[PDB]
């Protein structure tokens, strides 16, 4: 119900939802994100695809990470921004037509 | 692959040789466990990988069979 | 003549007798256990009996980043990094479960506080646990290590550039632009160092204390 | 502030007979060099503990036996003793 | 001192923490009558959409003398039944955990280094 | 010492090692090829065999036996 | 008296499996002796723990303090820490997963430990 945009995405985080797209998108066979985002090849891991999407869009943040010697601020690629854009492409229909409820309707 | 196949076998015999000198532990469990260790790992390995595994066994022997009373 | 700092009293309205009573107790522990001379920046190995076990001993080696306290409650902090994890223990010199204190490497550093080592690169904090002691020369002055450490990105524990800390062991040139250095100088209180009623002269106190310590021997 | 307050049930760890110093557990109301009132505890537990203590008072003029300079409680670890090793 | 909404470093080898994820874990609850959390106090993390119990094994706030102050707030993940999620801990753990009232022997068994 | 006893006792103990699966434990059963006992596997046969006959066998040549007959002689001539 | 010899005999009498006794060098401040013993089932695990504690109180230790039973909420792993010995009783699968024997036998060469490396944090460009 969050995929189609029915509930505010930040209530779900937008990171436990982008993963869901990759699952269903790959599961349903719609391998369109690879061409749209010029990815190397099909994949099923958010950290990888969102790494590629972020680089493509030239988006990076300054994020505080906690190492063993103390907090350090390190520039990093925007995993959050990619998730939004990955969600906003899906919802715009440029990633293909989907039937989120499948195998529930047939039965 | 190993530092030397002779040393590999030598280590095993040494370990099993001391295997019959333990008092407060399941002697059978010792034998069984050790056998699984050698077999599973040593069947296929590289020079660096095999060097580490044989080294760890070597130190175990030289440390009162890993303090295993 | 190196007089340990804890013996120097702090100024105030407390009676001298309270200090005399404490000194006698402090001298008593020193006879049982010898507390070596060390300064901030020297590496120390302290062996303490753990109370969570059956009198088994524990060892911790690190650079003495801080020394503080007066009397029998004096303490010193020393830091190290273990499997890539910094740790600091604030030891108490006169705690009766400190088995031994060994000065692995005796030296002095540009500053009498090295808390900024928390923000320096890990290399300046890591010291080998198994390192053997280095030689020392009794009839000589302790060496002063003039190393200037390199800091990690600017967000630090404190604003070490500010004039109140007066840190002289950090490479400010690399980590800060001159614009920042100029701005940080807006917190400078030039009058502090030149007002004579704020200085605590302990020369006479140290002289009398030194005689008493030797006399007890 | 500047009010009379009382602290109850403070243990005596040691007495210094030469300088007439008493070591009392924890904190005492008032500033340093402030005069205080010391008397046996009135808490229920220590109701009749003054049996062992000098009942009228401690007379040094009597000189029945000469006290050691420092009196300690048994649990106290005295300085000059061997370092504690919880063996 | 760990509170609600603190950022934590999982010091296990468990997949739940080990796996690199853009967000660190944040504390949602501290299991105490005092809201503050110190060494040996359990807490409930929010880690990758999951709510998981954990135990504090070190923190940056000063403690009593002769105890180790760490540079990061260290935490271990424990299952609901209380068994540790991860099988190894390579970071030093303070020895105070042994005598604190509670169940810490399982964690101590998994920890090789003690400070 | 009994030569037949050594053979049957060596054969007896060799029989017990279900690890070798004595499908064909002929007195000339080739420990390596016939039984597929790796360098490790052939040793444990010796080490276990050593226990039976008061040990005293050095592995120097005990890894070259490769048949019940030879090991029988190896111990028979050593006893 | 309550000592390792009595404990192992007590464990053997109650019929535990794979009892392993690893000595710990004094350098490590955990315990003199480390004991791991497998158990048939959860019921058996509870019985063994209860029996040892009952014998422990009976067998002298009049001055020595009491020992808690830890892991009762857990259904497969129970650990009891005596003053100088620690006993962990767990089911076969739990023993296989955690592999406590290997860690303490091989202090720093455990296979699982080896896989845990160190890292640093550089900027991305
Ligand atoms: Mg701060």
């Amino acid at each position: 119900l969050a995929l189609c945009g029915t509930v505010l995405d930040h209530l779900v985080g937008e990171e436990t939802m982008a993963d869901y797209l990759l699952y269903t998108l790959n599961r349903h066979g719609l391998f369109g994100y690879v061409q749209h985002y010029a990815l190397a090849s099909a994949c099923d891991q958010i950290e990888w695809v969102l790494k590629n999407v972020a680089i493509k869009l030239r988006k990076t943040r300054k994020v505080k990470v906690l190492t063993g010697t103390g907090n350090v601020n390190v520039i990093q690629p925007d995993y959050a921004m990619a998730a939004r854009d990955f969600l906003r492409t899906f919802r715009s229909g440029l990633l293909g037509q989907v039937m989120l409820d499948r195998d529930i309707i047939p039965a | 692959a190993p530092w030397s196949r002779e040393a590999v076998l030598c280590l095993y015999r040494a370990l099993l040789r001391q295997g019959r000198e333990l008092r407060y532990t399941d002697r059978d469990f010792y034998f069984a466990s050790i056998r699984r260790e050698f077999r599973k790992n040593q069947k296929l390995e590289n020079l660096e990988a095999r060097e580490k595994q044989l080294e760890k066994g070597l130190v175990f022997l030289h440390s009162k069979l890993g303090g295993l009373i | 003549r190196f007089l340990s700092p804890e013996f120097i009293p702090p100024r105030g309205r407390t009676n001298p007798l309270k200090f005399k009573i404490e000194r006698k107790d402090m001298l008593d522990r020193r006879k049982v256990l010898p507390i070596p001379e060390f300064y901030v920046g020297s590496i120390l190995r302290v062996t303490t009996a753990d109370p969570y076990a059956s009198g088994k001993t524990s060892q911790f080696l690190g650079i003495c980043i801080k020394r503080s306290g007066n009397g029998l409650g004096a303490t010193f902090t020393l830091r190290n990094t273990i499997e890539g994890q910094g740790v600091e223990i604030c030891f108490e010199l006169y705690n009766p479960r400190i088995q031994e204190i060994q000065v692995v490497k005796l030296e002095k550093r540009l500053d009498d506080n090295l808390l900024y080592l928390r923000d320096a690169l890990p290399e300046y904090s890591t010291f080998d646990v198994n390192m053997k002691p280095v030689p020392q020369e009794a009839c000589q002055e302790v060496p002063v290590n003039k190393l200037k450490v390199k800091m990690k990105p600017k967000p630090w524990s404190k604003r070490w550039e500010r004039p109140n800390f007066n840190i002289k062991g950090i490479r400010f040139d690399l980590a800060l632009t001159e614009e920042q250095m100029k701005e940080a100088q807006k917190w400078n209180k030039p009058w502090i160092e030149f007002d004579m009623m704020r200085e605590y002269d302990t020369s006479k106190i140290e002289a009398a204390l030194w005689e008493e310590i030797e006399a007890s021997k | 502030g500047n009010q009379n307050r009382t602290v109850y049930g403070l243990k005596v760890w040691r007495v210094n007979t030469k300088h007439n110093i008493i070591y009392v557990n924890g904190s005492v109301p008032g500033h340093k060099n402030c005069l205080v009132k010391i008397k046996d505890s009135t808490l229920p537990a220590y109701k009749d503990s003054c049996k062992n203590l000098p009942f009228p008072t401690y007379f040094p003029d009597g000189d029945e036996e000469e006290l050691p300079e420092d009196l300690f409680d048994e649990s106290v670890w005295q300085p000059s003793e061997p370092s504690i090793t919880f063996a | 001192a760990v509170q609600k909404m603190t950022r934590v470093r999982v010091v296990d080898n468990s997949a739940l923490g080990s796996t690199p994820y853009h967000r660190p874990p944040r504390c949602i609850h501290v299991y105490n009558k005092s809201g503050v959390g110190k060494v040996g106090d359990q807490i409930l993390l929010a880690i990758r959409g999951q709510k998981k119990k954990a135990l504090i094994v070190g923190h940056r706030m000063p403690g009593s003398r002769m105890t180790p102050k760490f540079d990061s707030n260290n935490v271990v993940l424990i299952e609901d039944n209380g068994n540790p999620v991860g099988t190894r801990i390579k970071i030093p753990i303070p020895t105070s955990l042994r005598r604190r009232e509670g169940e810490y022997s399982k964690v101590l068994a998994i920890a090789q280094n003690f400070v | 010492l009994t030569l037949d006893g050594i053979k049957d006792r060596v054969l007896y103990v060799l029989k017990l090692y279900d690890k070798i699966d004595p499908e064909k434990l002929s007195v000339n059963s080739h420990f390596m090829k016939d039984l597929g006992l790796d360098s490790l596997d052939q040793v444990e046969i010796i080490m276990a065999m050593e226990d039976e006959f008061g040990f005293e066998i050095p592995d120097i040549d005990a890894e070259k036996l490769m048949c019940p007959q030879e090991i029988v002689d190896y111990i028979a001539d050593k006893k | 008296k309550f000592d390792i010899d009595m404990l192992v005999s007590l464990l053997r009498q109650e019929n535990a499996r794979d009892i392993c006794v690893i000595q710990v060098p004094p350098e490590m401040r955990y315990t003199d002796y480390f004991v791991i013993g497998s158990g048939t089932s959860t019921r058996h695990l509870h019985a063994m723990v209860h029996y040892l504690v009952k014998m422990y109180k009976h067998l002298k230790c009049r001055s020595d303090p009491y020992v808690k039973i830890e892991g009762k909420d857990a259904d497969d792993w129970l650990c009891v820490d005596f003053g100088s010995m620690v006993i962990h009783l767990m089911l076969p699968e739990t023993r296989e997963t955690y592999e406590l024997e290997k860690l303490w036998t091989l202090r720093s060469f455990d296979d699982q430990l080896a896989q845990i490396a160190a890292e640093t944090l550089p900027e991305d460009f």
